[PDB]
């Protein structure tokens, strides 16, 4: 659904990188590769929680029912 | 055929002897083989 | 038939632990 | 203090206590590893090893044998000094490192 | 051991034992039943006579 | 149906489709390994159960009918002959089983 | 938290199941470590399922109804909302002032779920949560008629939200057919650390692959640590690579540049003892995904409880209490054994 | 108030011998909506 | 969470013989009533039969007769 | 216990309990996974419990698991170590196997433990090691003489017993005999055991001291073996790669 | 002391030793004459 | 062998020291002491993360007990030597005190916003507070702590942490009771990113490797690791610290036979990262100093039947 916090294998503090990636691969218009080790995602245990992530919490926002459409 | 070996017994008036242990099961006595093929008795003093 | 065509444009990605980018 | 963290065992001792088995408590390969390390370093000790009886539960069994020069007992006691002054060796040297970095 | 099994300890609350009382047992029987029925080793039931 | 190739570099799209012709056939021929042979066991027990082993040693029925006069010809468990005819391990050791 | 593969075929993206993911990339270690992971059975990292791996969550709706039973005419007989008599006013606790539950609650086996207050026995009754397993509540819904007016609030929809944690006996499978069952959960300061200091996720047993033969998970964890270190998705569906292109040569080629091993193996110490281990051994990332079937819906014990009426023996159940079955054929295997006291 | 339409997602309430149905659109589906409370969880 | 019922079968009560310790009913001071078992049914013309209590039969939908009229005028 | 569907006697065996915490299903030993057929992915069993004195006497002495160890089918063994323990026990028994002092009793008392259970003697015996000079080290087939030397009664001597296994001479290099198991009053002295000793086979060391020593030393043996061949994979474990 | 015991149960013995053996043979076929339970139900 | 004899021989070796990762070697000690030390920091030492929330309102889309959970992993600021160890004895008369707790809250509600450009799309700047961050828990003290915490106030130590989206209409309201913990009972309280160590490569060449194959032996290792000396021209090494060995060499037939790959085996290369409570040198004087106190306090009760 949502980034998740801690990554599952080490426990590093994961979940905050979410929004500054999505900055760097969209505004300095980076690849998948340098955007992540620019985060410090030295591992590949920490890097698959950014990497492959799906955010599918803004698919279940649009269904709201406290605001008339 | 539960019917058929039914109506032929009746028919014999045929005393079961309850040997089997399928038949000790029916009735519910202690089976024939194993540990219920002998009887213990006590030995009491006086 | 073609080959699965190399990915080009890599880079060491994992280093000693104490060790960067810049060291090597 | 406490009554139950250590006990020694009855089934697996001997008479004068020269081969004893204990039972710690809420213990695991944390200390029982590193406790059998320094008790084998006494050259008295002619057995020593831990076991973990089971993973879910939390027990630790240590078994030691001596020659007959002292008992069981005492040789456990003088590994938790010597584990007590090795943590305090590395701890001293650590402070000197930190401080002359 | 090979000639064991792991009950669970959902499974050693429900499952009892008529267990009688003489004079050898009286000493656990009693610390059986002040455990009650959701502490391991406890009791569930009495029978009178 | 013959395929040149491995498991370790992949097979061919024709042989791929020979394997799992044969891959079915397994699957099926477990599918009846379930029901048949279980009414194979129920008509023997059903009709035996009751054939023990008396302190005669013969084999009788239930109502004293009797089928064997020993069992299997020579009163023998299967459950200990197992080193009853390996002589050179009784002798090598003796000691101990004595 | 569903997850994108790593090694994701060219159809993941051109039918859209992007939209509806179904697993978690582990980090899985090929390795006989701990003794409990031994036909078909694996191990899951305890500080890796502690920061929710795999948390999963089952909803389930009943239909709280009381226009039946109702003969077509008659009066509203019963009314929700609370009535005006001695009720224990512990139904306070859990229930608005209208005879619905509030939202969020926590329910157990014996809570009200809706108070309906009758009037021809002129008491303030009740409705009780009968499943065992301690659920919330996630929405009510009132449902009116679509005919006319009958306009006492007649059906009312509760949907309870019950929480999934993965257990000891929840199955998992890769993409290829490995269905095991988590037999322990293993503490991380005992797994096998690596040089750089991941800890597994799930640590599977080698005596499965050669019976089963599953290839594909050997290079499957190939291509996910070449794809999560240079950061590129990989192609895999089948009949791209032949015989002269195999793909551990070619997977394993960017795992050299990396700075790894070229065939996938990493030098990782043990966990209990501290010793650096024999062989080095195999990690990766396989896509995962969780099984249902989950250990809460099997287990089933029973001492004493609801009988059958002709026959005084237990009834069929697992919902009513009910005892398991002693066979016909379970009855021959106690006769073989000679104990007769145990078939009576 | 207490509920909330389904269809044009308006609060209201209700009362005994009132009709279920939203005063704007007349939807027939009325979802309980959340209150204050003090539910406790474990982290 | 009780049932009202009978007393007990025994001088060592009164009470309202609360509801199911699994299988059989019970008093409020412990006794379990001996002895009787819930039954249950686990699986045409339709009856007019209310079974709830134990999984026992109770009778049709007539209640006390006159005040379901006239507390209805 | 229990499990459908129940094809022969020995899948209704009689097992006694153990009182474990902190889980939800039902924990078994590899060794009965030969009798009930059963495979750790969803397997559920039954369990039993007889109430009275003459059927809980009937469970430990005529259905119980250590009675059996051979089928009536013809007489050949299903009780017995699997996979990991099979492939420990060629890695252990090996010739390159050489432990020092500090893990040759390790490995001793964490599959032993005298102050439970099964340890004939009072102390914990061993034996002298191997090479004396210049640095006492011990071979990995004194291990599984020690564990021999303490399970056997003190009273009766050792087994005496040549066999074979599974795996040729020709494996391991020239002039080698690797593939011939000998016992001597109880010590291992040529061999490496494998799945023709202490798995599911005839003839091998377990079925011998089920024969020599009965059917209660048997079923200490396996148990024993079990956990000799669980603490030594912890330590030295054993993978299967793609190279391979 | 390798004998029979009186009271033992060879008739269900000999009964779970001929059916218990023939699940591993059912019917998955390639002189011409009857194999398998096909022979056995015979 | 004695204390004097491991005191002469032990030493501490540090190569950098920040205030979020450390790196120091360790010559000279057995493996199960520096693996005893691996073991105290993940398991046994306390940090501090909330254990408990209090749900007043939560009208959001993401259900309660996953936000509950999305709280208990964000690692505070908070020393955790200045608060004290809940009792798990007492009922909630005298669990929590000013002592134990710290008390942090949360209260954002989402609203539209009338001054939304025609058709923009981020909802930074369509909605009023729709990103629930981490940074909006507000410390609230609770006795004695406005004196004792008003040097140093409860932050997270990473900010950033998205914890919920919001969408007009929703709220969120809670409160959450963080107290002392050990990282062996949940994964939450350890306060350490991850904590290896590493036992030093040891490369030995066995023939003088020289000429052509020697820039060819060369790049099988990164570069700085194997150095080829100019004059004699035979290949060196010139740190194996930074060997991050992958065995690249026994893939060549023409290497197998002149390197033998090992180890030091008593020099461990720790590496220890915080996860932001701590400094990550205080970390490892209080896991020196936990294996000193399980010894003690062993040491001194004494020993029943
Ligand atoms: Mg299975
Ligand atoms: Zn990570
Ligand atoms: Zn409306
Ligand atoms: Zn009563």
């Amino acid at each position: 659904m949502i980034v998740p916090v801690r990554c599952f294998s080490c426990g590093k503090v994961v979940g905050d990188k979410w929004e500054s990636y999505l900055n760097l691969l969209q505004e300095d218009e980076l690849d998948e590769g340098t955007a992540l080790s620019r985060l410090g995602l030295k591992r590949y245990c920490c890097r698959r929680m950014i990497l492959t992530h799906v955010d599918l919490i803004e698919k279940f926002l649009r269904y709201n029912p406290l605001e008339k459409r | 055929t539960t019917c058929q070996f039914l109506t032929k017994a009746v028919l014999d008036n045929e005393r079961e002897q309850l040997d089997s242990p399928s038949a000790r099961i029916v009735v519910g006595k202690l089976n024939n083989v194993g540990t219920g093929s002998f009887d213990v008795l006590a030995k009491v003093p006086n | 038939r073609k080959d699965v065509p190399k990915v080009e444009g890599l880079k060491l990605e994992h280093f000693a632990t104490g060790y960067d980018a810049e060291d090597f | 203090p406490d009554r139950e963290k250590i006990k020694l065992l009855t089934q697996a001792t001997s008479e004068d206590g020269t081969s004893a088995s204990f039972q710690i408590v809420e213990e695991d390969h944390t200390l029982g590893n590193a406790l059998r390390y320094v008790i084998m370093k006494n050259p008295d000790v002619e057995f020593c090893g831990y076991s973990i009886p089971h993973p879910s539960e939390n027990l630790l069994n240590i078994r030691i044998q001596t020659y007959g020069e002292t008992t069981a007992v005492d040789a456990l006691q003088k590994g938790l000094k010597d584990l007590m002054d090795l943590c305090d060796v590395v701890e001293s040297k650590f402070t000197e490192k930190i401080k002359s970095m | 051991e090979t000639n064991e099994i792991g009950v669970p300890p959902v499974f050693a609350v429900k499952l009892t034992y008529p267990e009688p009382v003489t004079a050898y047992n009286i000493a656990e029987l009693r610390q059986a039943v002040i455990n009650g029925p959701d502490k391991w080793p406890g009791a569930t039931q009495i029978q009178n006579e | 149906g013959y395929v040149k190739g491995r498991f370790y570099s992949g097979i061919k799209p024709q042989e791929y489709y020979f394997h799992c012709m044969a891959g079915r056939e397994g699957l099926i021929d477990t599918a009846v390994k379930t029901s048949r042979s279980g009414y194979l066991q129920r008509c023997l027990t059903k009709q035996l159960e009751g054939v023990h082993v008396s302190y005669d040693n013969s084999i009788r029925d239930a109502d004293g009918t009797l089928v064997q006069f020993m069992y299997g010809g020579d009163a023998i468990d299967i459950t200990k002959e197992s080193h009853m005819t390996q002589f050179e391990f009784c002798l090598d050791n003796y000691y101990a089983l004595l | 938290t569903g997850q994108t593969p790593i090694v994701k075929a060219n159809l993941y993206d051109d039918y859209g199941m992007d939209n509806f993911p179904n697993g978690f990339n582990a980090v899985v270690a090929v390795i006989s470590y701990t003794g409990y992971d031994m036909d078909d059975a694996m191990i899951i990292n305890k500080s890796a399922d502690e920061r929710g791996f795999g948390y999963g969550t089952m909803y389930k709706t009943e239909k709280v109804d009381l226009a039946l039973n109702r003969n077509r005419g008659d009066p509203i007989t019963q009314h929700f909302g609370f009535g005006n008599d001695e009720w224990p006013k512990e139904w306070l606790e859990k229930l608005d002032e209208d005879g619905l539950p509030y939202i969020g609650t926590y329910v157990e086996e014996g809570d009200p779920i809706c108070a309906y207050f009758d009037d021809t026995l002129n008491k303030t009754k009740i409705k009780t949560y009968h499943s065992s397993e301690p659920a919330y509540i996630e929405e009510v819904n009132l449902i009116g008629d679509e005919s006319n007016k009958f306009q006492e609030l007649q059906t009312v929809s509760i949907k309870y939200r019950i929480r999934r944690t993965p257990q000891i006996g929840d199955k998992f499978s890769s993409r290829h057919g490995q269905k095991g069952v988590c037999s322990r959960k293993w503490p991380t300061i005992d797994m096998p650390f690596s040089e750089t200091g991941i800890q597994p996720d799930i640590i599977i047993n080698p005596h499965a692959f050669p019976s089963r033969m599953t290839i594909g998970m050997f290079v499957e964890s190939l291509a996910g640590k070449a794809g999560a270190l240079h950061g590129i998705a990989q192609d895999s569906t089948p009949w791209i690579f032949n015989e002269d292109d195999t793909p551990a040569d070619y997977f394993g080629e960017q795992l050299a540049k990396a700075g790894y091993n070229y065939h996938g193996n990493e030098p990782m110490y043990s966990g209990a003892t501290g010793e650096e281990l024999r062989a080095d051994i195999y990690v990766g990332v396989v896509y995962y995904q969780r099984l249902r079937h989950m250990v809460n819906d099997k287990f089933q014990v029973r001492s004493t409880g609801p009988v059958n009426s002709l026959t005084m023996q237990p009834v069929k159940g697992r919902k009513r209490h009910g005892g398991i079955r002693v066979g016909e054929m379970e009855r021959d295997a106690l006769i073989g054994h000679g104990t007769s006291f145990l078939l009576q | 108030l207490k509920y909330i339409c389904a269809e044009c997602s308006s609060k209201l309430s209700l009362s005994r011998t009132d009709a279920v149905r939203c005063k704007d659109c007349g939807h027939r589906i009325l979802l309980k909506a959340r209150t204050k409370r003090l539910v406790q969880f474990e982290a | 969470t009780f049932i009202r019922g009978p007393i007990c079968g025994t001088d060592n009560c009164p009470s309202r013989l609360w509801r199911i310790i699994d299988g059989r009913r019970t008093c409020q001071y412990g006794h379990v009533m001996e002895g009787d078992v819930e039954f249950n049914d686990d699986e045409t013309r339709r009856l007019n039969l209310t079974t709830n209590a134990t999984g026992s039969f109770q009778s049709s939908q007539l209640t006390n007769s006159q005040l379901l009229q006239q507390q209805q005028r | 216990m229990n499990r459908q569907p129940t094809l022969h006697k020995a899948s209704m065996m009689g097992h006694k309990v153990r009182v474990l915490p902190n889980e939800k299903t039902l924990r078994l030993h590899y060794a009965n996974t030969g009798a009930y057929n059963a495979d750790f992915d969803g397997d559920e069993m039954n369990m039993h419990f007889p109430q009275n004195e003459n059927a809980r006497a009937e469970a430990l002495n005529l259905a119980n698991t250590d009675s059996q160890y051979l089928t009536p089918t013809s007489g050949s063994p299903v009780r017995g170590l699997i996979q990991d323990h099979i492939s420990a026990g060629v890695w252990l028994t090996s010739k390159d196997s050489f432990f020092t002092r500090e893990q040759y009793q390790q490995y001793i008392y964490g599959c032993i433990r005298p102050e439970d259970g099964h340890t004939t003697r009072s102390k914990i015996v061993t034996l002298p090691p191997t090479i004396f000079k210049p640095y006492p080290l011990w071979t990995g087939k004194q291990i599984i003489t020690t564990v021999l030397l303490n399970v056997t009664p003190p009273d009766m001597p050792g087994i005496n017993l040549i066999s074979k296994n599974k795996i040729k001479n020709e494996y391991w290099g020239k002039g080698s005999l690797e593939n011939e198991v000998l016992f001597k009053d109880g010590a291992l002295l040529c061999g490496i055991l494998d799945k023709s000793q202490y798995g599911a086979s005839k003839y091998g060391i377990v079925h011998s001291l089920h024969e020599v020593y009965g059917p209660e030393v048997a079923a200490k043996v396996l148990s024993v073996l079990g956990r000799l061949f669980t603490n030594y994979i912890t330590a030295t474990a054993f993978t299967c790669g793609m190279d391979d | 002391r390798s004998l029979i015991n009186p009271g033992e149960a060879v008739g269900i013995i000999a009964s779970q030793s001929v059916g218990e053996p023939s699940t591993q043979m059912t019917l998955n076929t390639f002189a011409n004459v009857t194999l398998g339970i096909p022979r056995l139900r015979e | 062998w004695n204390v004097e004899k491991f005191k002469k021989d032990f030493e501490v070796n540090i190569s950098s020291l920040d205030a979020r990762e450390a790196n120091f070697d360790l010559i000279n000690i057995d493996t199960s002491i520096a693996n005893a030390f691996r073991r105290i920091m993940i398991s046994e030492v306390p940090s501090v993360a909330a254990e408990y929330v209090y749900f007043f309102n939560n009208t959001s889309v993401i259900q309660d007990e996953v936000l509950a959970h999305r709280i208990g992993l964000v690692p505070l600021k908070v020393d955790p030597d200045m608060l004290t160890w809940v009792d798990s004895n007492l009922p909630d008369d005298e669990k929590f005190t000013d002592e134990n707790t710290i008390v942090l809250s949360l209260n954002v509600k989402c609203t539209r916003n009338p001054d939304a450009p025609k058709g923009s799309t981020d909802p930074k700047e369509l909605y009023n507070n729709a990103h629930v961050y981490a940074r909006d828990l507000k410390f609230e003290p609770q006795g004695r702590q406005s004196t004792t915490f008003a040097d140093c106030p409860v932050v997270p130590a990473d900010p950033d942490i998205l914890l919920a989206k919001l969408r007009p209409g929703q709220e969120i309201s809670l409160k959450a009771h963080c107290i002392l913990g050990i990282g062996g009972d949940h994964a939450k309280f350890s306060p350490v990113s991850t904590a290896s160590y590493r036992l030093l490569p040891q490369i030995n060449i066995l023939q003088p490797i020289k000429g052509e194959s020697a820039r060819r032996f060369q790049k099988c290792f990164p570069p700085g690791v194997i150095g080829i000396d100019e004059g004699s021209d035979e290949a060196y090494v010139k740190d194996a610290r930074k060997d991050t060995v992958s065995r690249e060499v026994l893939r060549y037939e023409e290497f197998a036979d002149k390197v033998k790959l090992g180890r030091v085996r008593n020099h461990f290369i720790f590496n220890v990262e915080s996860a932001g409570a701590m400094t990550p040198e205080e970390i490892f004087f209080k896991s020196v100093r936990i294996l000193k106190n399980k010894a003690e306090y062993l040491k001194n009760c004494p020993i029943t039947q």
